[PDB]
């Protein structure tokens, strides 16, 4: 029986990986940050409130200039917002209203949008006609689009509920590499600061680290008991935090290859919808279905603060590239900016 | 709120000598019939019509004082 | 099943290459992450808030 | 000599009115304010789910408060039996009282028509129950309520009656009876006949629909509708009958200001109930509903 | 106001965007949204053809009401991750084939799907319009194959009315929230004209109940 | 993108004429539209402005009351009604598109213009030079000055630079001081401090010869510079 032998070899290989990881875990992060002063209490106030979406907000993404936002709602519209003045720069009618993700290109020229139509639409912001046009539709996924991130004006990574990720060349509209290996629906992506690597968490309770050019998985990270809904690299790109439906955040280190910290509380029993870091990486921000956001001390695992102020599930978060403000979106139809 | 103001039901038949009368009043609309109150030195009030002979010229004479 | 044989072969191919990884100790990774957070502490506006004059959202 | 005619001196009626009316109004006013303030608070709080029904209920609460404003002045008046206020104060209070009554009745009519349109014409009501139409009709109703209050504005006066001061309406002579009838006919054809006619015509159709495919929540609503109709009828009908009797009191009553004293007493007692309808009003249209209870509970929690 | 000329033109453009987003939302608010659902190889396509790759949307108009139907078939992914997107749908049309009892047992799969949908936390107060399709083929088969093979405890004769009523009751007993949501059941065939009218009546009842909740009677 | 002007010709003093601007190839409703005149030998002068959606309208003080601006958005045309025409109204009229939002580039497309021949608190901007003899390949520095600082609390300095080539309509070069316009070579650059403004040209070409205009967009009326001409 080749299959039985093959299953065995998988088992001893998994045991070897577990042993090599236990060998690496000489000390915990909680034992080294025990001499580090706590951040104290962090109070943040709403500074702006963004009104105009007439349905649940599913995704938002800051621009790299730290003023403009793209926000996606089930009302079938993207809104590009000026965060300083609250003015709406653009309103983009979507061909399909069942959007789940939105991306803003780092150059600022394009926005990506996708969802239950299994398509990633690229909208050109800067046209001679003075309107926003659909520049391309990327088809080829057989499950819904759950996340998308630009690497450049011509390359985008998407993740799908068909268990796979894809890297697309935008000019030709073709997949240049497909990333397979998750056995459940892939929920979220995060790109490394240098965009050579990216992590994806899926509904198999697993996060995989992928090399973009080679197109193959480098590492697999386990430990969550339920679906992973959110994932995010640490600022330097040597760690990432994941958030799941089991009411837990977990910080993983790429070079150590283990789980490094757990962020949970007995008073929290709801799923985690979104996670984000601060510029220094000292704060981990998470949005919950309890209708608020928690600010964790990412090195001491303490709860440092709370962002309350939403009437529904905090569906999405975003920390701005220059670090001044936090944005929260929600199923209550409103975006809020916090300082 | 229907104060139920004092009202008139009968009228003096003679023309008023109001040298006996210190003051006057025109009744509240809660009355069925309009009327005029006259207050005396002896102090007992009486009623007369708005259209009475002496009432008009005397209330012109006996203005608030 | 030949399809399962193939699926299985792939899983092993992946487990081998994931096994041959030069892992570092958890203590050094923790120290590096803590050192990064110490280095960029003053540049994080959400951790050390800035005066309202230079806050763009005042 | 001039000792023939004397005024009737309804002193005992002043005393017994002083006994009842100030204490009764002391509760009508406070519970009415509580109900209506909690109503306007729960509304103007969501600022999202605000449709024609919310506009009409808000204006009904405003009408209720506008009426309630005038009471403390009249407990003051009835306690002292002395108007300590100015002539312009009487003008303003008379206007407030009349516009409060008329606007309350008209906004109950608008709420009933709103329900009829939402329930019997639910498909059409999608393109008709808009906030802009709610505001336009609300302003038209407010204008009509102001227009109906004009006689109370123009004719109200003050006069010093013999060691005390009175506030009254003092309609012009030779047209007193004529004027009084008109003032009674407004309240009896725009405050009794029209609201009952509208309520019966709309609620027969609403009940007809809710009786098809019965359910527990349907029979509860039907009983609620019957409660609303009965409350409004029994609260408002005696007031209109008392006003009609008072208009023609000279013909009806053989022995004048012996039974007319009791007529005035009955009028005051009936006005007590007609004003208490202003307090039963916010419970009937706001509290019994599920969404308003939910929003009040959320306001409690925060 | 301490705004540039260009700032004021930017604010004016933002307010124009406000107006149109309000017009779009008002237009959306008059729309009846239907979630079309059911097992594969059922009369779902028959229903769609009578009314008129990810989500498929169908738009039709009937008696001044505009209807949007969202076929989420061809989405082979975990339902729990996108079903909450349809929280706020006016009704769920659910297609079940009556001919599927004698084909695990396929009708039992339809019951499992119905049970998972009806008692979902996102559709607590969402009504269900249940279509039992292919009654003509069910008429034919009920002779050769009894309903006992699908239902061990069935104790009735091989007649259309009794077996069909048994199936309907079996489906309606899966509702664990009978006091919050209605189930409207229709017995339709391949060649029918009244399906649109039945959906219209059920949606009118749902609208009337929502209006009762708004007006304050409920 | 095309803006084609029509009308014009010879008109008697005190008369009336209607100018039309037909827009094609862009989202006309989304764009504010200006009218700018150029006298037969003078520089540019802003005449009228109508915003997107007709909400706001501005006129110059020299034409207020005699000139009217309207837009028929469905038929894609802008109209100017002129009454009581004077001798000072003899000019070539340019229809200019403009769009305003964070990061946009106003005054970016100019029409071809039509010729019409007739038989105190304003910000004044001076280009203290009228001609600059130059040769290809060298650097050039043109200057403008403002009566008041064009810097705003926004951080935006509202200084536009335009180039008019011989027998052509103006072209936007630098829109908000130091921002290069679309399709403009990098040879051009802009700098300034509040009231003193410099346009720098590197590796000069034969195409770059023309008249350069500084404009302000702090408030209305919009004021152009006198213009500096480049020779050879
Ligand atoms: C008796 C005098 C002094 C007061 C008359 C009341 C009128 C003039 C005032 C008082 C109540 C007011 C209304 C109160 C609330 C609403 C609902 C809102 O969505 C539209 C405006 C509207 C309709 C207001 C308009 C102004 C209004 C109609």
């Amino acid at each position: 029986s080749e299959l039985d032998q093959l299953r065995q070899e998988a088992e001893q290989l998994k045991n070897q990986i577990r042993d090599a990881r236990k060998a690496c875990a000489d000390a915990t992060l909680s034992q080294i940050t025990n001499n580090i002063d706590p951040v104290g209490r962090i109070q943040m106030r709403t500074r702006r409130t963004l009104r105009g979406h007439l349905a649940k907000i599913y995704a938002m993404h800051w621009g790299t200039d730290s003023r403009l936002l793209v926000s996606a709602s089930q009302d079938g519209k993207l809104i590009i917002w000026d965060s300083y003045t609250t003015n709406k720069v653009h309103a983009i009618p979507l061909r399909s209203s069942w959007v789940m993700t939105c991306a803003y290109a780092p150059s600022g020229n394009y926005v990506a949008c996708g969802g239950l139509d299994n398509i990633c639409s690229i909208y050109n912001l800067k046209t001679r006609e003075g309107n926003v046009r659909v520049s391309r539709e990327l088809a080829g996924h057989t499950g819904y689009l759950s996340c998308c991130r630009f690497l450049d004006d011509n390359q985008i990574v998407t993740s799908s509920g068909d268990t796979t990720c894809a890297l697309w060349d935008i000019e030709t509209g073709q997949q240049t590499t497909t990333f397979t290996g998750h056995t459940g629906d892939v929920m979220s992506l995060s790109l490394a600061p240098d965009t050579r690597l990216f992590v994806s968490g899926a509904c198999d309770a697993s996060a995989k680290l992928w090399d973009v050019r080679e197109g193959m998985c480098r590492q697999t990270f386990t430990g969550h008991e339920s679906d992973i809904n959110a994932i995010c690299f640490f600022p330097n790109g040597n760690a990432f935090a994941t958030g799941s439906d089991d009411a837990t955040c977990r910080l993983f280190d790429l070079r150590a290859d283990q789980e490094l910290m757990t962020y949970s509380h007995d008073n929290i029993i709801c799923g985690i919808t979104s996670v984000s870091f601060s510029k220094s990486g000292r704060l981990l921000l998470a949005g919950y279905d309890d209708f608020n956001c928690n600010v964790w001390d990412a090195l001491k695992a303490d709860r440092a603060g709370v962002l309350a102020g939403h009437d529904n599930r905090v569906s999405c978060l975003g920390v701005t590239d220059d670090g001044m403000a936090v944005a929260t979106g929600s199923w209550d139809s409103f975006l809020k900016i916090w300082n | 709120f229907h104060f139920a103001a004092d009202c008139c039901t009968s009228y003096i038949s003679q023309s008023i000598p109001c040298s006996l009368m210190k003051s006057y009043f025109e009744t509240s609309s809660e009355c069925s019939k309009p009327g005029v109150i006259f207050l005396t030195k002896k102090g007992r009030q009486v009623c007369a019509k708005p259209s009475g002979p002496g009432v008009q010229d005397c209330m012109k004479k006996l203005k608030p004082y | 099943n030949t399809a399962s044989i193939a699926q299985a072969r792939k899983l092993v191919e992946q487990l081998k290459m994931e096994a041959n990884i030069d892992r570092i100790k958890v203590s050094k990774a923790a120290a590096d992450l803590m050192a990064y957070c110490e280095a960029h502490a003053k540049e994080d506006p959400l951790l050390t808030p800035v005066p309202a004059s230079e806050n763009p959202f005042r | 000599d001039y000792g023939d005619a004397t005024p009737c001196q309804k002193v005992n009626e002043r005393a017994f009115g002083a006994q009842l009316l100030p204490p009764l109004y002391s509760l009508v006013f406070v519970i009415g304010l509580v109900g209506n303030i909690l109503v306007v608070l729960v509304l103007v709080q969501y600022k999202r789910l605000k449709n024609m029904t919310s506009i009409y209920l808000l204006n009904l609460a405003i009408s209720d408060l506008l009426f309630l404003f005038t009471l403390p002045f009249w407990i003051d008046y009835k306690l002292k039996d002395d108007w300590v206020f100015g002539d312009a104060m009487c003008k303003i209070l008379s206007g407030f009282y009349y516009t409060g009554l008329y606007s309350e009745i008209f906004f109950i009519i608008l709420l009933t028509i709103d329900r009829y349109l939402a329930i019997v014409h639910a498909v059409f009501a999608l393109r008709a129950r808009t906030v802009t139409f709610g505001v336009i009709t609300s302003i038209i109703i407010w204008a009509l309520a102001i227009l109906a209050s004009m006689p109370g504005l123009y004719f109200s006066k003050t006069q010093w009656e013999f060691t005390h001061h009175t506030c009254s309406l003092h309609f012009p002579h030779e047209s007193l009876r004529e004027w009084k009838l008109f003032q009674a006919l407004k309240l009896n054809l725009f405050g009794l006949v029209l609201p009952l006619l509208v309520m019966i015509i709309c609620y027969t159709g609403i009940i007809k629909i809710l009786l098809r495919r019965p359910n527990e929540k349907k029979s509860k609503a039907v009983r609620l509708i019957f409660v609303i109709m009965i409350i409004f009828f029994l609260f408002w009908t005696p007031y209109n009958l008392t006003i009609l009797i008072s208009v023609f009191q000279d013909f009806l009553f053989t022995h004048e200001c012996e039974q007319s004293r009791h007529l005035d007493l009955a009028v005051q007692v009936t006005e007590v109930i007609a004003y208490t309808h202003c307090c039963v009003n916010p419970v009937i249209y706001a509290f019994v509903g599920e969404r308003f209870r939910k929003y009040l509970r959320q306001l409690f929690h925060r | 106001c301490t705004l540039s000329a260009e700032d004021k033109a930017a604010v004016e453009r933002s307010k124009m965007i406000d107006r149109n987003l309000r017009e779009d939302g008002e237009k959306a608010a008059r729309e009846v949204k239907l979630l079309l659902l059911g097992a594969g190889e059922s009369g779902k396509n028959t229903i769609v053809k009578q009314m008129k790759t990810g989500i498929v949307e169908t738009h039709f108009t009937f008696k001044d009401l505009h209807f949007k139907m969202f076929d989420v078939g061809a989405q082979r992914s975990e339902r729990k991750k996108w079903i909450h997107c349809f929280e706020g749908v006016t009704a769920i049309i659910f297609c079940v084939a009556l001919s599927d009892y004698d084909l695990m047992n396929r009708m039992h799969a339809s019951m499992k799907l119905f049970d998972s949908i009806c008692n979902n936390k996102w559709f607590t107060d969402t009504s269900i319009i249940l279509f039992l399709n292919k009654k003509d083929l069910f008429e034919e088969k009920i002779k050769k194959s009894p309903l006992t093979i699908c239902y061990p405890e069935y104790a009735g004769s091989n007649t259309y009315e009794e077996a069909a009523a048994y199936i309907q009751c079996q489906f309606e007993d899966l509702n664990k929230r009978k006091d919050t949501k209605e189930i409207y059941t229709h017995f339709t065939c391949s060649t029918d004209t009244k399906n649109v009218q039945f959906v219209f009546d059920a949606v009118t009842d749902v609208i009337i109940k929502n209006n009762l909740k708004d007006c304050g009677l409920f | 993108v095309q803006l084609v002007e029509s009308g014009g010709g010879l008109v008697q003093p005190g008369g009336s004429r209607k100018l039309s601007c037909s827009a094609s190839g862009f989202a006309f409703s989304s764009f504010g539209m200006h009218w700018v005149r150029q006298a037969p030998e003078k520089g540019l002068e802003w005449v009228a402005y109508i915003s997107s959606g007709s909400g706001t309208i501005y006129y110059a003080d020299t034409v207020k009351g005699r000139f009217t601006i309207s837009r028929d958005d469905p038929k894609n045309t802008l109209f100017l009604q002129m009454t009581s025409l004077r001798s000072e109204d003899t000019a070539m009229y340019y229809c200019v598109r403009s769009i305003y939002y964070y990061g946009s580039s106003p005054f970016d497309f100019w029409g071809q213009g039509t010729t019409l021949t007739v038989s105190g608190s304003d910000i004044v901007m001076t280009q203290a030079t009228s001609s600059v003899p130059v040769t290809p390949g060298e650097s050039v520095s043109i200057s403008c000055r403002s009566s008041k600082s064009l810097l705003h609390s926004n951080g935006n300095t509202y200084l536009y630079w335009f180039l008019q080539r011989p027998g052509q309509s103006p072209q936007l070069l630098i829109y908000r001081m130091s921002n290069l316009a679309s399709g403009v070579p990098d040879r051009f650059s802009g700098s300034g401090s509040g009231t003193a403004f410099t346009l720098t040209i590197s590796r000069l070409e034969a195409e770059d010869v023309g008249v350069y205009y500084c404009m302000q967009h702090l408030e209305y009326p919009l004021t152009f510079g006198a213009g500096t001409k480049l020779e050879l």
